[PDB]
């Protein structure tokens, strides 16, 4: 149900050309003109290029559209920081009714790689008292934004019963993720220690106790 | 059917486009000849109201064919903020 | 340029009708199209209608689910979705345009529709930080639906405030935590948390 944007992502360096290809079949792109939308984090989609490389008000010549014979292409020929976004190509479809979009492509611009900061908290006393226990491992300021989290119950054994969020871009130019381990005051009071190991890009571990 | 109307819109521009491409800018200051994707516009006299033919890609054309979209040109010769769409649309 | 209806929370198998409210004038003339976005994913076209003309247009696979209509007066075009689903949890935008198949230069803010069987519930707060600077904060556990607003000291404490986006652990329930970073230094710190849907506000110390 998708004209595939070729790319889940595409990279680029400031002042260089970045190309996002969008492939299709002959009832969609072959038979019509491809559009291009730019969506920004926390924002609605925004028309970038309509109708095969024409543009709307206030859009620089930086952006350019391509043939549509089999697959189309968007070309951002001089990159910027404000150019990192989701890019969704679109076309009408002859075979089966209305317009169809692509999978979109998140585009990336290149800044310094940071080191994740993890703080790890033990279940509160007041919570234990409630017969629930939660170990909470928070992770902040790590670029790029891909991190994995391994919980350990006492010395090595691994831990299945956790819940982890996704690396949201928030606040300042960067991402964070929180991870919870749910236990029972017994499983808690029954182990020599507990480890939250955040592995990013290398390994960091932190270990409350009791 | 929608496909046909859409193709027609796709034509109404790529027509407005080649006229605009044929059209040479005025001597004095004027609002840009441009395609707003809805209607196609002439270069506009300074500080005046530009008249546009009701678009043909628009169904219920023939009712309104004689009609106009009125859009004002800026003092500068910058295209104004809003359009006056009536005589071009009244299906009732 | 169009003001949509505002967020909706619904249980699966149910129906939701969200509104797209246009300009009092300049309405009937252009095609209104509805596009939805599942959180973290790409766009999906649903259908479009020239409000005052003919019948609505749709895409296949919504079959007998989406109904797009429009009203003369209120100059609003609503849309209705039946047999609701988790795959229907998304945000719904209404984009204005020249014709139905054509591109759209004018969008709305979008209206988020969350769908889960989870009951409306308030959170419970626990003090963190048994505690070279100081990091403390409050764990907000097991609430629904989102969001929850977290404050420090009746307000007026921010510097060093990070609030982490909620995790959805599958009870259907959301859980988050907030951390103030500080100098190790006698001043009493209290987190004021708010969840409007269940009308639950808490102040708890550290």
């Amino acid at each position: 149900s998708y004209v595939l944007t070729q790319p889940p992502s595409a990279s680029g360096t400031p002042g260089q050309r970045v190309a996002i290809s969008c492939s299709g079949s002959n009832s969609n792109i072959g038979s019509n003109t491809v559009h291009w939308y730019q969506q920004l984090p926390g924002a609605a989609p925004k028309l970038l290029i309509y109708s095969n490389n024409q543009r709307p008000s206030g859009v620089p010549d930086r952006f350019s559209g391509s043939n549509s014979g089999t697959s189309a292409s968007l070309a951002i020929s001089r990159l910027q920081s404000e150019d990192e976004a989701d890019y969704y190509c679109a076309a009408w479809d002859d075979s089966l009714n209305g317009v169809v979009f692509g999978g979109g492509t998140k585009v990336t611009v290149l800044q310094p790689k940071a080191a994740p900061s993890v703080t790890l908290f033990p279940p509160s006393s007041e919570e234990l008292q409630a017969n629930k226990a939660t170990l909470v491992c928070l992770i902040s300021d790590f670029y790029p934004g891909a991190v994995t989290v391994a919980w350990k119950a006492d010395s090595s054994p691994v831990k299945a019963g956790v819940e982890t969020t996704t690396p949201s871009k928030q606040s300042n130019n960067k991402y964070a993720a929180s991870s919870y381990l749910s236990l029972t005051p017994e499983q808690w009071k029954s182990h020599r220690s507990y480890s939250c190991q955040v592995t990013h890009e290398v390994e960091k571990t932190v270990a409350p106790t009791e | 059917t929608a496909g046909e109307l859409y193709q027609r819109w796709e034509r109404y521009r790529r027509e407005c486009q080649e006229t605009l491409a044929a059209a040479e800018p005025p001597s004095g200051l004027a609002c840009n000849g441009s395609f707003d994707m809805y209607v196609c516009w002439d270069y506009a006299a300074p500080n005046a109201t530009a008249r546009a033919s009701c678009p043909w890609y628009l169904p219920w054309h023939h009712h309104v064919a004689a009609g106009f979209v009125l859009r004002q040109c800026g003092s500068d010769g910058q295209w104004g903020l809003w359009r006056d769409h009536t005589q071009c649309e009244n299906p009732e | 340029q169009l003001q949509q209806s505002g967020a909706e929370v619904k249980k699966p198998g149910s129906s939701v009708k969200v509104s797209c409210k246009a300009s009092g004038g300049t309405f009937s003339s252009y095609a209104i199209s509805w596009v939805r976005q599942a959180p973290g994913q790409g766009l999906e076209w649903m259908g479009g209608i020239i409000p005052t003309f003919g019948t609505a247009n749709y895409a296949q696979k919504f079959q007998g689910r989406v109904t797009i209509t429009a009203d003369e007066s209120t100059s609003t075009a609503y849309m209705e979705l039946s047999s609701l689903r988790s795959e229907d949890t998304a945000v719904y935008y209404c984009a204005q345009g020249p014709i139905v198949g054509a591109p759209t230069d004018y969008w709305g803010k979008g209206t988020l529709v969350t769908v889960s069987s989870a009951s409306t519930k308030g959170p419970s707060v626990f003090p963190l930080a048994p505690s070279g600077t100081a990091a403390l904060g409050c764990l907000v556990k097991d609430y629904f639906p989102e969001p929850v607003t977290v404050s420090w000291n009746s307000g007026a404490l921010t510097s060093g405030v990070h609030t982490f986006p909620a995790v959805l652990q599958s009870s259907g329930l959301y859980s988050l935590s907030s951390v103030v970073t500080v100098p190790s230094s006698t001043q009493t710190y209290i987190c004021n948390v708010n969840h409007k849907p269940s009308n639950t506000k808490v102040d708890k110390r550290v």
